[PDB]
């Protein structure tokens, strides 16, 4: 009868408006996980930024020199992972 | 001068580990959503509202 | 480590439930929210001056 | 020198043990928080009084 | 020694599989890199100075 | 003899797991750590002389 299936295609509807809600759910999850790893890199590369901030004082720029030199690598990966957060948004 | 090779071949290959992990969920978070928000639409066809192929 | 995804996706399996109020409405509440302060205070700083 | 290089391993593991039991607490009470908290506001969702799928 | 040319077989088996990166970008990494720290600390050294 | 070796593949085990501090913090903390107690003891040389 037409006006049976009626009210079971509803109801199959309704499986996915919450299975669809669950699947949001996991992609905004992501989305904060790889928000929190970025301030950790930035925070490891700030921490050597103070670390630079006092070695260029009293002349010592040679040892300036090694610990930019070392901050370089923690940069790049700041710059990927800033830009895929945009994206993800 | 070995031993400093091969742990060079462990970190960067580890670094690549955890970039495929956060990808893997990010793709099938994409197909569920492909997948559950797509399977709706099909069956409001049969409800189409539109021609005269629905039971509406 | 883990555990903080878990907190994650349990703190934010309800951002989804109940969405924070858009911006709009956060422009605007404290802009009255301003007035009504001064505003009721209006009469205050006049009537009682 | 090993009695000395032994103990010093010891009291550098020592600390590391009651560093980590501080935090084990920690991340324990955010978790019922984060269920507790969390476990109510969907019950309120069968009576959400903001969408037609409620009991109110 | 055929262990060798076993090791030598499977090292450069992927070396196929992912080649190296070509000169120029070689070229260019350090070749921007330097100016990378410098230029940054060109900020450093004036700002600082 | 090959307990010794049993006890340098233990002790080397997690020489791994645990990287040793590399050079450049370990140039650094005492570099620092000089000043710390010369720059914490420079005012107590003056405030206190």
């Amino acid at each position: 009868a037409p006006e049976d299936l009626l009210e079971r295609l509803l109801g199959e509807m309704e499986l996915e408006l919450i299975e669809l809600r669950r699947a949001l759910a996991q992609t905004i999850a992501t989305f904060k996980s790889t928000e929190r790893q970025r301030d950790a890199q930035q925070l490891i590369a700030q921490r050597w930024y103070e670390k630079a901030q006092a070695a260029l004082d009293r002349g010592n720029e040679q040892l300036a020199r090694e610990a930019l030199g070392q901050r370089q690598s923690y940069q790049s990966h700041t710059e990927a992972l800033g830009k895929s957060l945009g994206e993800q948004r | 001068a070995l031993v400093e090779q091969v742990r060079g071949q462990l970190q960067k290959l580890e670094r690549k580990y955890l970039e495929l992990k956060s990808q893997k969920n990010l793709y099938l978070a994409r197909l569920k959503s492909a997948i559950a928000a797509q399977k709706i639409e099909e069956i409001a066809g049969n409800l189409d509202n539109a021609s005269a192929s629905s039971l509406f | 480590e883990r555990i903080e995804t878990k907190i994650l996706e349990l703190e934010a399996e309800r951002e989804l439930l109940n969405p924070p109020p858009s911006p709009l409405d956060k422009k605007f509440e404290q802009w009255e929210e301003q007035q009504a302060v001064e505003a009721t205070l209006a009469a205050m700083k006049a009537r009682r001056s």
